[PDB]
């Protein structure tokens, strides 16, 4: 059941991030995406299965903040005694402070110092691939990660960021 | 165990030509999106090209579109940047990476990241 916990939190976030982004950010499956994504690969992938949505706009701030949002969301929506884990995630996922009290602060910092940053939001290769490192699934049961597009290589910096911390957390 | 190498720069007079190189050990390359990226005294680095995993999308900034080119030979698993028109401005030190959303851990970038070459265009 512990898996469990964590499974449903990657697919609460996936909901959360294609809702905020249609409800705050022009988005929709049917918009024309900037960047689109090739191809989705995990180097070491022990049973999580990859997907990539489309669900571009043109506003990247608003992807941004936006996905911003569904983080902090589904951060505080889970148990403070899950809340508790992401810390590790974090310095795991990121090399980078803990915190279970400030973390949403650390993540916010990041992204917006990371995705603000020019060799990132100055990248604008219409094809971009995608790769994790490690990425793992519950014996009977796959992780579903999809890799939502926003077209902007702001949002998808962003979209990257959480996905480092959701593969962080399948290590269990 | 991942190691990137680049190699091919110096000095030349402005409006001059130079070919960058970058060779790529300890991973698939041809599977990697790579990119051409500088970093000058003073100002922070800046995306400069971009090639994909095959060769067929590049992107180059806009500072130096039209006098840039950057390539890759899946053979031989390097990346060139055909620097050609150089100027005062474009002296610094270039690192080709790992395009970002194609890294595979955000806590160690840097083992995607070469240690540079420097190249001084003069007046």
């Amino acid at each position: 059941g512990a898996a469990a916990s964590i499974q449903t939190t990657v697919n609460t976030l996936s909901e959360r991030i294609s809702s905020k982004l249609e409800q705050e950010a022009n988005a929709s499956a049917q918009t024309k995406c900037d960047i689109e994504i090739g191809n989705f690969y995990i180097r070491q992938n022990h049973g999580c299965n990859i997907t990539v949505k489309n669900m571009c706009s043109a506003d990247a701030d608003a992807q941004l903040d936006a996905v911003l949002s569904a983080a902090t969301e589904t951060y505080s929506g889970l148990t403070p005694e899950q809340k508790a884990y992401v810390p590790a995630m974090f310095t795991a996922a990121l090399n980078i402070q803990t915190s279970v009290n400030t973390v949403v602060r650390d993540f916010e910092n990041y992204v917006k110092q990371t995705c603000n940053s020019s060799a990132v939001v100055d990248n604008k290769l219409k094809i971009q691939n995608v790769i994790i490192d490690e990425c793992y699934g519950a014996p009977g049961s796959p992780t579903n990660l999809e890799f939502i597009n926003t077209g902007s290589s702001k949002g998808n910096c962003a979209i990257k960021a959480l996905m480092q911390l959701t593969t962080k957390a399948t290590t269990q | 165990q991942v190691q990137l190498v680049e190699s091919g720069g110096g000095l030349v007079q402005a409006g001059g030509s130079l070919r960058l190189s970058c060779a790529a050990s300890g991973f698939i390359f041809h599977n990697f999106d790579m990119g051409w990226y500088r970093q000058a005294p003073g100002k922070e680095r800046e995306f400069v090209a971009a090639i994909s995993d095959n060769g067929r999308s590049t992107y180059y900034a806009d500072s130096v579109k039209g006098r840039f080119t950057i390539s890759r030979d899946n053979a031989k698993n390097t990346v060139y940047l055909q620097m050609n028109s150089l100027k005062p401005e474009d002296t610094a030190v270039y690192y080709c990476a790992v395009a970002w959303l194609s890294i595979p851990d955000l806590a160690e970038w840097y083992d995607y990241w070469g240690q540079g070459t420097q190249v001084t265009v003069s007046s």
